[PDB]
RNA sequence: GGGAUCGAAGAUGAUCAGAUACCGUCGUAGUCUUAACCAUAAACUAUGCCGACUAGGGAUCGGGUGGUGUUUUUUUAAUGACCCACUCGGCACCUUACGAGAAAUCAAAGUCUUUGGGUUCUGGGGGGAGUAUGGUCGCAAGGCUGAAACUUAAAGGAAUUGAC
């Protein structure tokens, strides 16, 4: 949201979920933010560089956050041969 | 028995969006449904979707992104005139800023802002926001 | 001098978080009202109701006091707190505290055009508590707050300038009404609009950038 | 985003077959039939131990993502998991909670049981159910060691194993412990097996 | 679908349903039957005149014990006997 | 009902937990011990403490009563590291170098594409 | 027509306490059929009917498809009967809550202020009153339909505590 001067007029842009793309609100405490560590060639974690995920309280509460995070990881190349798109 | 088909279609779309899913299977299909989903797809409340033939009346598989809040039908298809649009957009939309009451005019089925621009009217099917 | 006990609190004491928009951005549970007091210095409370309730506690007929208190910025940060206590002023103070804890932001927007500051809300919203349902509708500029004076005061403690309201249910019981209006103004940051379809990258928390600080020693 | 260094080891696969980690539960829930390989004719399902291995790999990545190693908490009310969790946290740097979980340990900022994790790891989501429900209020990720009929409410990355056999539990904690330490940098070479035996994490009684 | 017809050629059923269900109101049934024009003592007017026949010491017992000061009147327009209260005069000294 | 007060119980218990071997079965020497080893202002309450030391010393020479002795917690710390068997049940030498496993689990390992020593013992229902 | 049991009425012996009313024995009608009449129930699942979608789980009932399953071995089979896996179509159960509701509770009493799948019927504070009158159906008993005058600030539904 902006004004007629083209400058933004909001308090904060909300975080959206990643499994269902819905808004993670300012008091969803059943939601979860996940960091997965970027690895080295030796298999050491880079300390300050992560890949992040957002799994909302509806997603996590329904009992789906495992499968959905498997999907997101294998689609981002962190898993392989786990999440099958056909069932 | 099964009397309206666009109503059942938007019922299933809305239920699967409420559960947060990604795809739906609509049975049966119609020309009206295809045009409606094209109107949705033009502004992009959905991604791509796909017809399936079985020689009877097709099925549809819809990929739905995350953007749909709610869609629905107005089941008695009311006759509307031009200023009458300003009634229904005052009733169904969540703001004056967005949302699309969709009409069935003689020049095709489309959202209300295009019928403002094309300066036509007709009947009404449903609402998307 | 206030000592924290939570690692959010000693982040706030360290001057490492500036606004609550980080906390609102990261869906964090707050448990220290001193955070709210240090980050909302222009936070102005107002009592809504003080009422004596007669308890029957272990053969003792006694008088306690239910205090329904609203805190609220003149910008969009609202809080509701209901507290029963043995004393009037203790009920006032702890209701203030509970309202400090349950502060939620609001998304006040436009009606029609895009000029100046947002004055009305951005969409329609609805809250429910008990049988009380409160429906908020945007209003044109300078139209005031068409609401009952409890609800009107909870909206004036939000910086909401223009809104139409309609309720349903037994709105006599004013705490259900204030809770339903509070849910309605909390759900405004809960309805996804096409101007927020833009995909954004997930930023990191202050919990890990400042992880070496703010740890329990 | 993974080298072929991370792939499944023949030694580790012999370990996992010896511990009966592949022997899944009798009844399988809806959300974990991806992890099933097949059902034996006696009614026991088979767990894809390669999927299990790569789930441990991703869990070890997540454990590596927490900067200060103290906010990682391991949890067990399971008897064998008490031993496993204690020796895990000994070799790890994480903090253990063996035995009975005190409610209000993650809420209640006043009491002495008040801890502020950034990750919770669970042996049995049915035996440690209240720890899952407690973590569901203060925004904590949950790693669980789920058998094939374990409930998957409020869980993140869940590892398919057998929570019945103590060898399976101790070995799962063992492999997760060593893989985390290899990811840290205290176990610089990957060719090196972890020198402490998996018998230190198995449960004993005189 | 909410137990009522929604077909686009069904205005008749809706308005017959309303004309049947408006007899369950109070003001409608008094109003369209000519109730006030037949049995109400004023005959549907805001005031009336009459001739005092009696002064009455009516009694209100519970929970308020008071001696109500009333007057039995016969109205001029109808020939209708109506009792009525008279306020503020403990003596009824303005009334005979 | 001669219930000992809290001071006599706690003082006598502490004098036996810290200072066990000096104390004896006899009241008259434990009385002089309580005279010399604790600053008890009154003879009477000293006699209370000393006779309760005498009674608890009669009780502890029959068996270990639940006092304080910091000589066993370190042994329990050692007990964690004592029973580390040199051949695990995971070690193949327990089963002659081979993994005795079923047909479907062998099918799993074949699907993994990893070569292990396996003996296929079939089961049925 | 039948009439054995029990038994609205009735005919009767009562009595002893204020332990309540008593009770007990005989017993016509009826209870059972045939030919007709009547059309009412807490005729309740207190939940109209048709149709779609939305979580699991394990039992059953009817049908069907598989099994180098099992057993009765008749020599192998084939029957059957169980076990396993799947599929329809039921009567029920048990969790939760995503959602609903005032709550008890509800996989529908959900997809409802973000209010529209189709359609039938019903209600508008409590009494007066299912009363009065009229019509209609019936031999009768009654059923259906169905008021007003007048009177009144509550009558209610669910849940919660402890004081005779």
């Amino acid at each position: 949201m902006e004004n007629d001067k083209g400058q933004l007029v909001e308090l904060y842009v909300p975080r959206k979920c990643s499994a269902t793309n819905r808004i993670i609100k300012a008091d969803d405490h059943a939601s979860v933010q996940i960091n997965v560590a970027k690895v080295d060639e030796e298999g050491r974690a880079i300390p300050g560089e992560y890949v992040t995920y957002a799994l909302s309280g509806y997603v996590r509460s329904r009992g789906e956050s495992d499968d959905s995070l498997n999907r997101l990881a294998q689609n981002d190349g962190l898993l392989k041969n786990v999440w099958s798109y056909s069932r | 028995t099964r009397s309206s088909v666009l109503a059942d279609a938007l019922n299933a779309i809305n239920n699967a969006e409420k559960t947060g899913k990604r795809q739906v299977l609509i049975r049966p299909s119609s020309k009206v449904i295809i045009k409606f989903l094209q109107v949705m797809q033009k502004h992009g409340y959905i991604g791509e979707f796909e017809y399936i033939d079985d020689h009877r009346s097709g099925k549809i598989v819809v990929q739905l992104n995350g953007r749909l809040n709610k869609c629905g039908v107005i089941s008695p298809r009311f006759n509307v005139k031009i200023g009458d649009i300003e009634k229904w957009t005052a009733n169904l939309l969540p703001a004056r800023q967005f949302g699309y009451v969709i009409l069935t005019t003689s020049a095709g089925i489309m959202d209300h802002e295009e019928a403002r621009r094309k300066h036509v009217s007709g009947k009404i099917l449903g609402f998307v926001y | 001098g206030w000592v924290p006990v939570t690692k959010l609190g000693r982040l706030v004491k360290a001057g490492k978080i500036t606004t609550i928009e980080e906390i609102f951005l990261h869906s964090l549970p707050v448990k220290e009202f001193q955070i709210i007091d240090t980050l909302l210095p222009g936070l102005q409370d107002e009592v809504m109701n003080i009422k004596p309730v007669q308890k029957q506690t272990r053969a003792g007929q006694r008088t306690r006091f239910k205090a329904v208190v609203v805190v609220g910025d003149s910008n969009g940060h609202v809080g509701l707190g209901i507290k029963t206590a043995k004393e009037v002023a203790g009920a006032i103070r702890a209701g203030i505290i509970i309202a400090k804890l349950s502060v939620i932001p609001i998304r006040r927007g436009y009606w029609g055009t895009n000029l100046g500051q947002p004055h009305s809300l951005a969409t329609k919203t609805t809250g429910k508590c008990g049988s009380v349902t409160v429906r908020l509708i945007p209003a044109p500029r300078g139209s005031g707050i068409v609401a009952s004076p409890a609800v009107k005061k909870l909206l004036q403690l939000a910086g909401v300038e223009d809104v139409y309201t309609q309720s349903n249910g037994k709105t006599r019981t004013l705490e259900n009404t204030l809770k339903a209006a509070f849910v309605a103004i909390g759900n405004t940051y809960g309805f996804l609009t096409p101007n927020l379809w833009a995909e954004q990258p997930l930023p990191v928390s202050p919990l890990d950038i400042y992880s070496d600080e703010a740890s329990a020693q | 985003s993974l080298p072929a260094t991370f792939d499944l080891t023949p030694e580790d696969a012999q370990l996992l077959l010896a511990a009966n980690t592949h022997l899944g539960a009798r009844n399988v829930q809806v959300h974990q039939e991806p992890y099933v390989f097949n059902a034996r004719p006696d009614g026991v399902h088979v767990i894809n131990v390669g999927k299990t291995w790569e789930k441990l790999v991703l869990a070890a990545r997540i454990i590596a993502a927490i900067p200060n190693p103290e906010d990682v908490v391991a949890i067990s009310s399971r008897t064998f998991g008490q031993r496993a969790v204690l020796k895990f946290a000994a070799h790890t740097g994480a903090t253990p909670i063996a035995g009975r979980f005190t409610p209000g340990s993650f809420t209640n900022y006043i009491t002495r049981s008040f801890k502020e994790p950034r990750l919770v790891i669970v042996t049995d989501p049915r035996s440690d159910a209240q720890a899952i429900k407690e973590a569901s209020y203060v925004n904590i990720p949950v790693i669980a060691l789920t058998d094939l009929d374990s409930p998957s409410e409020f869980v993140d990355v869940a590892i398919p194993c057998n929570n019945r056999g103590k060898h399976s539990i101790g070995l799962i904690w063992y492999l997760l412990a060593r893989e985390v330490l290899r990811l840290r940098g205290a176990l610089v070479d990957r060719t090196q097996p972890w020198s402490i035996m998996p018998d230190l994490y198995f449960y004993r009684f005189p | 679908g909410k137990g009522k017809p929604r077909g686009l050629n069904s205005a008749r059923k809706l308005r017959v349903h309303r004309r049947n269900n408006r007899w369950a109101e109070n003001n409608y049934k008094k109003r369209l039957l000519g109730t006030a024009f037949k049995s109400s003592p004023f005959g549907g007017s805001s005031h009336a005149k009459g001739i005092v026949l009696e002064k009455l010491g009516i009694e209100s017992k519970q929970p308020n014990s008071a001696i109500r000061k009333c007057v039995r009147v016969q109205l001029i327009k109808n020939g209708k006997k109506v009792t009525a209260f008279v306020p503020n005069d403990g003596c009824l000294n303005f009334v005979d | 009902g001669r219930v000992r007060t809290k001071t006599v119980k706690r003082a006598s218990k502490a004098l036996i937990e810290r200072y066990y071997p000096k104390l004896t079965l006899d009241f008259q020497t434990n009385k002089r011990l309580c005279d010399e080893i604790a600053t008890i202002q009154s003879k009477r309450l000293r006699n209370k403490i000393a006779g309760y030391t005498t009674h608890l010393m009669k009780r502890i020479q029959k068996g270990p009563v639940r006092g304080i002795s910091f000589k066993l917690q370190e042994e329990e710390r050692e007990r964690k590291d004592q029973y580390v068997p040199e051949v695990s049940a995971l070690d193949l030498s327990r089963s002659n170098g081979v993994l005795n496993v079923d047909n479907q689990t062998s099918d799993l390992v074949k699907s993994l594409g990893l070569k292990l020593p396996l003996s296929v013992i079939n089961v049925s229902a």
